[PDB]
């Protein structure tokens, strides 16, 4: 029975794709978010029943996936994205998102939780503001569409 | 078993929780019958005559068990099973209850258990003979024990837990001898219990007849400042010792008359082919019996606690008792009116229950309740403490030359002791000169006749304070 | 009696090789206060009621000897969110070298280890220190 | 799991003499319930008339607690037999029992109501005992016990 | 033994011409604490668990001699975001002039250089100082 | 370390000579191992027969306070030395009987034209053999560690062994009952594995286990240390004039040493006067006869403490 909850800052992302799963710089990210699902419904009122109304299920919606890094000047991933965006040529991929921990029985790094993200393709790309008077890092941000995600049980 | 391998061994033993204390002033002596009484290689009870009588110093219940054993079996326990049935004989409900018809008079073990539960410290045990199933208690054995206890100097309190089974004349004789040696030794105090009618259930207003019977005992008039009496008996939480095949079983159905069965508990034990469900029911019934004790060992434990927490010059009253369920009799204000103040002066202190508080000791007056100096227990206990400590301090000056220098030394010692006592708050006054005085000198306290023959005479005076007992109130309406 | 006790004779059991320390502090228990008032109270000040509890950290100092590196080892036992936890017992002794007041600390683990300062003209020893977090503490007197 | 069926069907009138019996030798039953499957019914030991050790869970809990206390205490063997080691072992035992109270295994609203641990000279041990190499600790623990029977009563409410 | 060590005999290796310094400080290791509680816990105080680590900067002082300008050179090695990085080793010695406690510092680089103050009546020497950033530190005793 | 291959009579003779010179020199201690049946696999309850055989060795009765015995042998992680062409190869198929091949490892070495795949397999197999040693050198190493960490006056027990895989025999509590306490006093200490802890030394008693003074190893080791250090401190006073001044000097030296030892926690007592005493003087410790012929007599007493071995528990139910 659990006594202590897990920690959020040890994680990884894997691209199961063209040949990006073996490229080391393609797994290192500063931030990952957007993993949430929502059910959308409608409301129906029945005459004579004044104590409650009926909520009926309609459809399912998912959030976009957002990744943030320091700027990498030569990236195969960015070539894939810009091929989709400039030449209207898209080729969706599959992804894995992992939450990691230390297991020992000496010790080893092992996955703790894994999600499969199915049919991802580019949505948005951006780079942060250049300012002559601030100490900052050039940070690039990518946003992706996908169909759904599942737990690797 | 015996341990041989250097590891941790685990055992399941059922018993109560231990309890010890550090006590400096309240050292009591308990006189009664014991089970074993074997020390070293000498069996004190080896012979039926020529018993060895000598006190032994004990600091815990474990040390008591090491030398004296525990207890004997009761032989008078009965259990009644009540069955509620249908018109056809079908059982609808079954219950069980336990009762004791005539307890044994030998009770030192339970008394020591209650004593240590209430904060007692080191004590002296004196055995007067072995416990026996006949229950015979003799005046001569108890008086021999009292005569033997005269030789130990630290003893401060005298207790006879078995006195209530003694007849009135023998009770009076024993207590008179105890008061006489308290008066002769000048450093002891006696605690007594009141004898109640041995009836079950106890009738209404039994306390009045019991008080009247007590008032008529022939006791020496001028020694009554050396003792105190408490009432009534107390129901506590401890268990009886019994032998399984000695318990008698009765049955009753739909409220009818009881009928004695042909089996004992040994016939219901499943190890012998009995019915184990009713056996478990019977055991649970027996475990619920309350145990009835006289109040004196709890009073002694509470004396020890009160001296440790407040001071000996305070009254040992308005204090709650531990491991107690209930008093056997209920005393009201109109009844205590004749227990606290009486033309004879033979005051009796009461144990009373107060709502939300529990069972408290109410009253702190001695058997000389009309004496303008020695009414209260705390004043005499303080005087005894001070006198014995002065005695101990002065003893090193015996066999010294009888001259002014020794007089000066002893005077300085006494003034220093009384100054330390004034500082603690025990004596009245804003300055030492208002609290006490000490004097010695030729033609002041001594005539030369006493000087030449080897005597010294010192005169000491001390100022103390006394408690308030009644608080009164006036309620009125205020003009708006 | 009528005389108090001193603070110069104690002992700490922490799972190390040495029981001697130079300084011991941070023994404290605290509780929160909640305030409340209704509109028609003939009293204009607020009412108080007990809340949650709070315990402080423990700080201990010691001189540095040759061949003793227990503080760093215990600190370095840390893993991502796991660490060795210990039961810490601090006692107060009398003149026969027996205990008198005991502090019992559950599930202690170190959070900071501070090494010494070096000065050439310094006529003083090398002092290291540690700070310990712990869930709850208890006090036993007698 | 992975069970088709019991070979015998046991009814209530038959389990009446399997769960409670003058000898105390209780027998637990495996029974099928409609819409649920095959369940274990009864949690009593072979000492079913014992006021303390009727139930399996109480003894299993006591065994777990005793072995863990044993493991925790083992490092103190061969230590000097003095007050400091007594203090050390007492603190260990109280910390373990506090962690167990927190989990919900012991009864009581506060730790002081759930357990007690004692050790000391002329409290649990004696003088001579010290001279040989033995330590005696007294531990008490409070637990809870399950309910087996539920009784329903019906009547006609007045309209 | 039963005697502690002093702090007036040490040595620093930093990649310069002189190993002598007047002051050495900032040797410290720290870890963060995370608190947590669920609703039905019979305990009203929070639980603690280890977090991330944190190291402090290093400050060192020295007197000023003629012909020695190493601090400024190392500081001025800086480029837009690049700089020469060094391994810093600090030791503690005994009476035979051998080491006893070692601090090992990875990837040090200077962040501040402070020059002296000038006073006409001052009967004191000229003292310069430096402050050093570094990823991680280690302790070796024995 | 090689004593276990020696016959029982010669083993007894060797150990008797060792104990005799330990008693004569008054500053040494002997560590022994128990001889086990040389069978593979070792049968059940071999430890009982081995103990019975040990009990029957003829050893001098009054020197048994100068030694200790440990059991059993230990499997460790080190490798054997071997020559490649001396290793014999066997084959078995589908669980059948083994058959001896005509080649050695030298015939599988690819440098000689052999099959290198099976050669690599054979080498990996050979590297996995555990090595079996008697326990005594590990006990001596652990003595050194324990004196460095706790102190010599502590028991050298309840300590884990390094670079050890496993004891060869498993000893239970019912068997150690007759190993720790026995009518002859010839105690045997045991090496036992505990779950989550590893392999520990269990028992710290000497071969004189019924002696009210010399049961425990730590007491004798402490007495030996103190006596040799006093001896070294006193040696510079030989050939001095036999007078009161030299007696005073030597007495002061001894009291200073014992005071330093009391301060460290090795001696019992709240004050030095409760821990030890030292005496010398004419018609107190020396008669003039010893003085004139060149002798000095000093009487020294010391107070120590002794360990506890058994811890007991009482479990009960509390009224709700």
């Amino acid at each position: 029975i659990r006594t202590y909850p897990p920690v959020s800052f040890f994680f990884e992302v894997v691209f199961q794709g063209e040949n990006l799963d073996k490229d080391v710089v393609e797994t290192r990210f500063q931030s990952v978010t957007g993993l949430s699902v929502d059910m959308q419904t409608e409301t129906l009122k029945e005459g004579g029943e004044n104590r409650f109304e009926h909520i009926l299920p309609v459809r399912t919606k998912y959030d976009p996936l957002v990744l943030k890094r320091g700027l990498v000047n030569d990236s195969q991933m960015v070539k894939w994205c810009m091929d989709a965006i400039l030449n209207f040529d898209i080729r969706p991929m599959n992804l894995l998102v992992r939450l990691l921990h230390i297991e020992r029985s000496s010790s080893t790094i092992a996955p703790l939780m894994t999600w499969k993200v199915i049919n991802a393709w580019p949505k948005k790309w951006s780079v942060s503001e250049f300012n002559a008077e601030q100490n900052s890092i050039a940070v690039e941000s990518l946003e992706l569409n996908y169909s759904y995600f599942e737990t690797l049980k | 078993s015996t341990y041989k391998t250097p590891g941790v061994y685990i055992e399941e033993i059922s018993k109560f929780p231990p309890s010890i204390a550090q006590v400096e002033t309240a050292i009591p002596a308990f006189i009664g019958y014991t089970q074993i009484a074997k020390v070293g290689v000498e069996n004190f009870h080896t012979d039926a005559d020529n018993l060895i009588l000598r006190p032994v110093r004990i600091t815990s219940l474990l040390e008591y068990e090491q030398f004296f054993g525990k207890a004997i079996n009761e032989t008078t326990i009965q259990v009644v099973i009540q069955d509620t049935t249908d018109s056809r004989g079908n059982l609808t409900e079954r219950k069980a209850s336990a009762r004791i018809t005539s307890p044994s008079p030998h009770n030192l073990y339970y008394s020591m258990q209650a004593y240590f539960a209430n904060g007692g410290g080191p004590c002296y045990i004196v055995s007067v003979g072995p416990m026996s199933n006949t229950g015979t208690i003799q005046l001569e054995a108890l008086q021999n024990g009292l005569a033997e206890v005269a030789k130990e100097d630290e003893v401060t309190l005298l207790v006879f837990p078995e006195s209530q089974s003694l007849s009135d004349e023998n009770y009076a004789a024993l207590m008179s001898a105890a008061l006489e040696q308290c008066a002769n030794l000048q450093d002891r105090f006696t605690v007594m219990d009141l004898k109640l009618p041995a009836t079950r259930p106890i009738p209404a207003n039994a306390i009045v007849g019991a008080s009247n019977a007590f008032r008529d005992l022939s006791l020496p008039q001028d020694n009554l400042k050396y003792g105190a009496c408490y009432a009534p008996d107390i129901e506590t939480i401890f268990n009886y010792f019994y032998q399984e095949d000695a318990v008698t079983i009765f049955r009753s159905v739909n409220g009818g008359a009881e009928e004695q069965d042909t089996l004992t508990m040994a016939g219901y034990n499943p190890a012998n082919g009995g019915d184990g469900i009713q056996y478990a029911l019977i055991e649970s019934a027996i475990d619920q019996l309350p145990l009835i004790l006289p109040p004196s060992p709890l009073v002694v434990g509470q004396y020890a606690r009160t001296d440790n927490t407040r001071g000996v010059w305070k009254a040992p009253a308005n204090v709650a008792l531990s491991s107690v369920i209930k008093p056997v009799l209920k005393i009201t204000n109109e009844q205590q009116n004749n227990l606290n103040v009486h033309p004879t002066g033979k005051s009796i202190n009461a144990i009373r229950a107060f709502t939300g508080k529990g069972t408290l000791i109410w009253g702190a007056r001695t058997l000389a309740g009309n004496d303008n100096e020695w009414r209260y227990v705390s004043v005499r206990r303080f005087f005894n403490m001070a006198e014995e400590s002065i005695k101990k301090g002065s003893e090193p000056f015996v066999f010294e030359p009888n001259d002014a220098n020794t007089w000066t030394k002893v005077k300085a010692m006494i003034e220093n002791f009384l100054t330390l006592q004034w500082r603690a708050g025990a004596l009245a006054g804003a300055k030492p000169e208002q609290a006490f005085y000490v004097k010695i000198g030729l033609n002041e306290t001594m005539t030369a006749l006493d000087i030449l023959e080897g005597r010294m005479i010192v005169e000491i005076g001390m100022a103390v304070v006394r408690p308030a007992e009644f608080i009164i109130l006036k309620f009125s309406h205020k003009m708006q | 009696a009528e005389y108090p006790l001193p603070k110069f004779h104690f002992q700490v059991d922490w799972g190390g090789s040495r029981l001697g320390f130079t300084e011991v502090s941070g023994l404290d228990v605290e509780t929160e206060v909640i305030e409340y008032r209704e509109g028609n109270l003939p009293q204009y000040h607020k009412l108080k009621m007990p809340g949650m509890q709070k315990f402080s950290n423990i700080t201990m100092k010691r001189g540095t000897f040759q061949g003793d590196n227990d503080f760093y080892k215990w600190w370095n036992t840390v893993a991502l969110n796991t660490i060795e936890r210990r039961d810490l017992t601090i006692s107060l002794l009398n003149e026969k070298h027996e205990p008198v007041v005991v502090w019992k600390v559950n599930r202690a683990w170190p959070t900071k280890v501070q090494s010494t300062d070096l000065k050439g003209d310094g006529n003083e020893v090398a002092i290291e220190s540690i700070e310990v977090a712990h869930e709850g503490l208890t006090i036993q007197n007698g």
